[PDB]
């Protein structure tokens, strides 16, 4: 039984295994960026998004001082 | 007219909103309001404290004197609450035909029940905030008077048994019923 | 490029087309039989909640969005008027709509409008073909190219897999077209009625179990034009808060007084009835003429079953009347497919008025109302749709008759039971696997609708978009349709899907949820009261065997 | 001292507010003071409700069901075989004059082939709502074809025609608006007006002076009121009336709406496909442009186009608003595909050639001239239909009705209004039933003696709000021959004379 359907390979399973074998030193940064982006309201914005990311980076630098 | 569905704009210094008729009241308010229902939910009472703490931290990051931080956070919180709750009159989406065109969110909370626990909490919060904050500007009398006036005339007077469905025509001839 | 192209159908062999439309069973061990609860009442369901910081973040995001939207609206419509010419008065004419009444659609929903209203083509079977498009500006307009790709179907109202192009139903429809043309003379009172309508009415009445029934072309109009026939200003209507819009429109057109009770609260209902019977009519304090209670069989948003025995006991004790909607329950629930009356064991003679719709499960368009003899006799003369609207065409009648005969078992033996067992097994397996992975799932143990909770707003678009890159179609709903905290994604299962497709879906959903941090389970979902964070391989290896046991489901 | 006292004052009031009344409720329209629990059960046990539906008058009003004709295993066409009274009586080869289909272009071979191909390649069921994977890229083509054919900017489809007007009008009106409507609108328009929740006025049937005076008075009052904003205003009418059959003076309405800044809503259920040189609608009849003449247009695809559904025409902004603000559009399933393809093919065919419209107009004019200039029926019946209409309506003279049944339209209207206002359970009127029985007797006599089937206006008097009287209807279509129609006219005239 064959149907005209194309299956997309799953990442981390025959995607990062056969084609290439590099998956280290970048998982932590990817996780941090994904958490920061998904837990803040950014997608429904347009260019007030830039202004808010600058705001948060400035809070960070000043408070760290 | 065979229906006589008109909105009146009677002019007087002090006025009240008329009681709704049988068709308007008993029949057009049956489904959830979806505007004041979110008040009594999970985590809907700690958000005020979280907002106050965040505002205090943000105003402290500038590096001002202790008095001005507290004065600024008090005024900004009270002004924001008044703007969000007591200013707009209506609903952001059609309900049935415009049945809630004359009531603010504070008057729509808990289906017009005067004394509910959430109203008690929302009235108690400003008093505690003022009592905590006034310890840092006791010496200066002008700041004390300004903060007291802002707390009483804006954060307490609109939340009263009287001044419910009360309208004043000084800023504009309002539409009652 | 701007207009949607007309796609020429592909040329494929018959067997490949059949495989595309309907799946093929692999092993006989993937079938489950549904039992009937004779004397067991429904316990109150338990819900699960995430930690507080999710709710706090949601509140902060909504506050920021509202403030920014209002500021932008004010500044833009104050400092420039040439661009906003559709919201301002012009030469003494008011605009079509208002600023404040359409704020949420203009400022919140227009940013992710590509997640709604996706054009498709072909039959909506197991695999659905979707047309490619490119968004311009911010979801303002779209550019279309000549490319279509298949995707797994999880967003269509196909419960028993009757949306097929090759089978007995299609042949019956073609023969009906050959015999009866597509023309309808007019209203059923003037010339419109034929013998096929009588046959369909008798078949529906025999299938449901009541004494008489009537059929209509549109399901929405059935509720829209029903309550004004036997209700007036001196009657009371008590209905649940989670009801469809058609019932509300019908009640509003009727003009009777309306009172509502909280979802799944029998004590509140009893108190309300006891108060209203004594209070009487307004301004005169005379007794009410009659009391009607409206309820739904299964709620599509949450998949919760109404408590029928308690309602029957209350209506017997207080002498009220009962109206039941069965849009999502007919032909898909119960040991045979009769509806909730078969699940609970309640005799169908106790319910006063029953409704149903043929769109969800029978692959047609129409609706039906079932009642006793004299009630139908009076309603036929007193109804408005009968003598003022059109009539349902022949091909839809033929399709519905063929579907009903197939489910009953008169023709093509051994097919209805197979489909019912497949859909039950698929629903139970998916629900158990999703609950074991660590997600949050609502509904009863065997419900075709599975809602998955996505509390944060920004997690709603991205998720869907990711599923578009992996050839899976989903549907998401949020405020104001649902409560502010609860934004969810709805899975609609079909009897055509195969277990391997379910495994593929499970792997992809597990990885996406792991990336997006969607696993938030408090341990109340498990039957042994512990947190469950299982591996995907172990879940796939162990869930199918344990899916049959009913001790692993809390509700 | 002074500072301490102020702090105590705020604290003391907080305790009083916390210990307030036990959740004081809202003053509703009904209330009863407290009474002893023990006597409550007596009130509960003494309650006696009414039956769900009244069965008292079912037997006397049940003759309407037994007289409904049923077609037997053949499509509805000019010649049919029918059975009545549960197969107790059967008639074969009966000429028909009660079919709403006029052009009869949906029974041709190309439309059948297109329908078969669409069914084979698409299925029968849409299986989805409007916004959830519902559009099957043929709805867009149909919308574009309708917009291009009728000379507008856009159109919106609807599953059923009876639920189109009550779904679009409430979306654009609310409390505080003004609606001026004619006193002869149909039942769906009345339902839409009732659900609109806005002020409604009525003016005389086709009288420009009354409309002008009403508009002038309303404009003067609105100008005197000095409102902060301009409310929405509308004018409600229709092209050809379903209960009467007259025509609307479009140029005068256009001039008035341009002068007094109003908007026009028009129902074109019975005018599209029958009026104009080609069949564009009412605008082509008066040689005008639909873009500026009419603001909202509602039409039905079942009367002449040949398939179920309806549509609403207009500009881009209105359609965009209707995409989300219409209850029927959002909360209903999509229309099937074969109907859409058949309607598109019919539109293409009608654009290609225009002979059916000419034949239909000739037949309608001949029928009206045949039933208009007969002197033997002057004392009994009257004609209330325009010559351009494709349906002929016949009514009884008031003198004859007063002589036989002894009642008048105003008395019936006021009696029905009083009964509706008092909300009576039983609503039965004798002279109305007698007149309906007389008309049914005429129809049965004609059918039995001459094998010709004609229809009678089927209305429900309970649901009506405006005055109306029973009448007879005769329909026509482009597929008939002049000789048969000429013979049938004389047959019906002979039957009418014989019955009276
Ligand atoms: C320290 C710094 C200093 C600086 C700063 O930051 C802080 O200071 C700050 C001070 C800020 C404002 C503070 C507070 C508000 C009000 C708020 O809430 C109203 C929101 C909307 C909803 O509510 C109203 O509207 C509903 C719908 O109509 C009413 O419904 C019914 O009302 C009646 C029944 O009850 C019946 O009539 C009917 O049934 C029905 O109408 C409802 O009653 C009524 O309440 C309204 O919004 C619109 O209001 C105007 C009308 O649409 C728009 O204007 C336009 O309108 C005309 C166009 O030709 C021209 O006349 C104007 O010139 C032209 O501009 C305006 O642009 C737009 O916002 C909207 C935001 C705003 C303005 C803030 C903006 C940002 C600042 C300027 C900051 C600023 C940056
Ligand atoms: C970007 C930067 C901003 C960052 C944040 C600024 C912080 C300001 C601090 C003020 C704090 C006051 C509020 C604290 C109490 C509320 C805390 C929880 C809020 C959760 C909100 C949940 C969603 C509610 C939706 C319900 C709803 O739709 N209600 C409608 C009623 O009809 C109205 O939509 C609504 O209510 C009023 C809308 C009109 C007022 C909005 C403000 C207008 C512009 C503001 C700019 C003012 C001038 C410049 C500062
Ligand atoms: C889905 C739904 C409908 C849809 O009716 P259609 O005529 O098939 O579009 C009707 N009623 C209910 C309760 C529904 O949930």
């Amino acid at each position: 039984h064959k149907s005209s359907m194309v299956y997309i390979p799953t990442t981390k399973e025959a995607k990062r295994r056969n084609g290439k074998s590099e998956g280290i030193l970048n998982t932590i940064e990817e996780v941090v960026e994904k958490l920061y982006w998904t837990y803040y309201i950014h997608l429904p914005f347009y260019l007030m998004a830039s202004f808010d990311s600058f705001f948060l980076h400035v809070f960070f630098l000043t408070i760290f001082s | 007219p065979v229906t006589d569905h008109r909105r009146r704009r009677a002019a007087a210094v002090i006025s009240h909103v008329e009681q709704e008729t049988f068709e308007d009241e008993n029949d057009q308010q049956m489904l959830p309001n979806m505007n004041a229902t979110w008040v009594d939910q999970r985590g809907a009472w700690l958000i005020h404290i979280v907002v106050i703490v965040l505002l205090r931290l943000f105003y402290s990051l500038f590096g001002s004197t202790p008095k001005w931080t507290w004065t600024l956070t008090n005024m900004t919180y009270i002004i924001g609450f008044y703007i969000m709750f007591h200013l707009v009159k209506g609903t952001p989406f059609d309900f049935n035909g415009g049945a809630y065109d004359n009531l603010t969110m504070w008057e729509q909370i808990n289906d017009e029940t005067l004394y509910t626990p959430t109203r008690k909490f929302l009235l108690i919060v400003p008093i505690v905030l003022f009592l905590i904050s006034n310890q840092y500007y006791r010496n200066d009398m002008t700041l004390f008077l300004s903060n007291l006036a802002v707390t009483v005339l804006i954060g307490v007077v609109p939340k009263l048994g009287i001044t419910h469905r009360l309208r004043i025509s000084i800023p504009g001839i309002t539409g009652r019923a | 490029y701007t207009r949607v192209p007309l796609c020429e159908p592909e040329e494929l062999p018959d067997d490949i087309q059949k495989e595309n439309e309907y799946g093929t069973l692999d092993s006989p061990g993937h079938l489950y039989q549904v039992k009937s609860r004779h004397g067991k009442p429904l316990p109150e369901p338990v819900v699960d909640t995430p930690p507080y910081y999710i709710s706090l973040l949601t509140y902060l995001n909504y506050l920021i969005l509202i403030i920014l939207g209002h500021v932008h609206d004010f500044l833009g419509m104050t400092f420039q008027k040439n661009k906003h010419l559709d919201l301002l008065e012009h030469d003494g004419l008011a605009p079509w709509f208002s600023n404040f009444e359409s704020f949420y659609v203009r400022r919140i929903k227009m940013r992710i409008d590509d997640c709604f209203s996706r054009p498709t083509t072909g039959v909506p079977g197991r695999f659905i073909r979707c047309i490619d498009r490119i968004s311009h500006n911010i979801n303002e307009y779209f550019t279309y190219s000549g490319a279509v790709y298949p995707c797994m179907n999880l967003s269509s109202y196909n419960y028993l897999g009757f949306a097929q192009s090759k089978g007995q139903c299609t042949d019956a429809a073609l023969e009906s077209v050959d015999k009866y043309s597509i023309q309808s003379g007019g209203p059923r009172a003037q010339i419109g009625t034929t013998d096929l309508h009588i046959k369909a009415e008798k078949l529906v009445a025999r299938f449901i179990g009541k004494e008489d029934a009537l059929v209509f072309s549109m399901g929405y109009g059935t509720n829209a034009n029903l309550f004004n026939a036997f209700l007036d200003k001196k009657c009371l209507v008590i209905s649940d808060e989670l009801n469809h819009t058609s019932i509300r429109t019908g009640v509003r057109l009727s003009g009777a007084a309306v009172r509502t009770f909280k979802h799944g609260d029998m004590v509140g209902l009893e108190k309300l009835i006891r108060e209203q019977i004594v209070l009487g009519q307004p301004k005169t304090n005379r007794p009410w003429k009659k009391i009607l209670i409206c309820a739904e069989g299964l709620f599509s948003m949450e998949g919760t079953l109404c408590n029928l025995p308690k309602l029957v006991e209350l209506k017997k004790k207080y002498k009220c009347y009962l109206f039941i909607d069965e849009a999502h329950s007919i032909g898909a629930m119960g040991p045979t497919g009769r509806g909730v009356c078969e699940i609970f064991g309640v005799d169908p003679k106790d319910v006063d008025i029953l409704m149903g719709t043929f769109t969800k499960s029978f692959g047609a368009a129409g609706g039906y109302i079932a009642a006793d003899q004299w009630i139908i006799d009076r309603l036929r003369l007193d109804l408005t749709t009968v003598s003022y609207s059109e009539s349902m065409p022949a091909p839809v009648l033929a399709q519905t008759i063929s579907s009903l005969q197939t489910i009953s078992g008169e023709i093509c033996p051994g097919q209805g039971t197979e489909r019912l067992q497949r859909i039950a097994f698929n629903s139970r397996y998916l629900r158990l696997a999703l609950q074991r992975l660590g997600f949050i799932v609502y509904g009863v143990a065997d419900s075709p609708v599975i809602p998955l909770l996505l509390y944060c707003p920004s997690k709603m678009p991205a998720f869907s978009r990711m599923m578009l890159q992996r050839r899976i179609a989903v549907v998401v709903v949020a405020y104001p349709a649902t409560p502010l905290i609860e934004s969810r994604v709805r899975f609609c299962m079909s009897a055509s899907l195969t277990k391997e497709d379910i495994d593929y879906l499970l792997r992809h959903v597990s990885e996406v949820g792991d990336k997006l941090n969607l696993k938030s389970n408090s341990g109340k979902s498990s039957y042994d009261g512990k947190r469950q964070r299982w591996d995907i391989e172990e879940v796939i290896r162990r869930t199918p065997e344990d899916c049959k046991d009913d001790k692993y489901f809390v509700n | 001292p002074y500072r301490t006292t102020v702090e105590i004052g705020l604290i003391l009031y907080g305790i009083i507010y916390y210990l307030s009344k036990p959740q004081q409720k809202k003053s509703l329209q009904a209330q009863k003071p407290n009474l002893s629990p023990q006597e409550i059960d007596a009130l509960i046990e003494d309650w006696e409700p009414e039956p769900l539906v009244d069965p008292s008058a079912t037997d006397e009003q049940s003759w309407r069901v037994a007289k409904t004709p049923v077609t037997m295993e053949m499509p509805i066409q000019n010649h049919i075989t029918i059975t009545r009274n549960n197969l107790q009586e059967k008639y074969t080869n009966v000429f028909n004059l009660a079919s709403n289909n006029f052009l009869q272009l949906s029974a041709t071979e190309p439309v059948k082939e297109v329908v078969k191909t669409t069914i084979k390649n698409y299925g029968v069921g849409a299986c989805g709502p409007a916004g959830f994977y519902g559009n099957q890229d043929v709805h867009y083509t149909l919308e574009y074809d309708l917009a291009q054919f009728f000379g507008t900017q856009g159109s919106v489809l609807y599953g059923q025609d009876f639920c189109a007007a009550p779904s679009v009008l409430p979306a654009f009106t609310k409390r505080g608006d003004v609606i001026v409507a004619d006193d002869q609108v149909s039942l769906p328009v009345q339902n839409a007006l009732q659900l609109s929740r806005s002020t409604v006025y009525y003016f005389n049937h086709n009288d420009m002076n009354s409309l002008e005076c009403l508009l002038n008075e309303l404009t003067e009052q609105e100008k005197l009121e000095k409102l902060p904003a301009i409310p929405r205003k509308f004018i409600v009418t229709e092209g050809i009336f379903h209960n009467s059959g007259d025509l609307a003076p479009l140029p005068e309405l256009t001039k008035l709406k341009n002068k007094y800044k109003f908007r026009l809503f028009v129902d074109e259920t019975f005018s599209i496909g029958v009026l104009g040189a080609t069949g564009r609608g009412l605008s082509e009849h008066f040689n005008m442009d639909r873009a500026t003449a009419i603001d909202i247009t509602v039409g039905s695809m079942a009367t002449a186009l040949g398939s179920t559904g309806g549509f609403v025409l207009g500009d881009s902004v209105m359609c965009l608003h209707q995409r989300i603000g219409s209850n029927a559009y959002c909360f209903s399933a999509c229309l099937p595909a074969y109907t859409v393809t058949s309607v598109s093919k019919v539109l293409k065919l009608m654009d290609s050639n225009n002979d059916a419209v000419q034949t239909l107009q000739k037949l309608s004019k001949s029928l009206h001239d045949s039933f208009a200039s007969d002197d033997s029926l002057r004392s009994y019946v009257i004609v209330t239909s325009s010559p351009v209409s494709a349906v002929l309506h016949l009514q009884l003279t008031p003198a004859y009705r007063s002589r036989k049944f002894g009642y008048t339209c105003e008395q019936l209207f006021e009696t029905m209004s009083a009964l509706q206002k008092k909300s009576q359970t039983n609503k039965f009127i004798e002279p109305y039933e007698e007149e309906e029985k007389f008309l049914q007797s005429i129809v049965d006599h004609a059918l039995i003696n001459y094998n010709v089937l004609i229809t009678r206006n089927t209305i429900v008097l309970k649901q009506e709000t405006l005055p109306i009287v029973p009448s007879l209807k005769i329909c026509c279509n482009a597929a008939m021959s002049p000789e048969e129609l000429k013979n049938a006219c004389e047959s019906v005239k002979q039957s009418i004379l014989a019955c009276c």
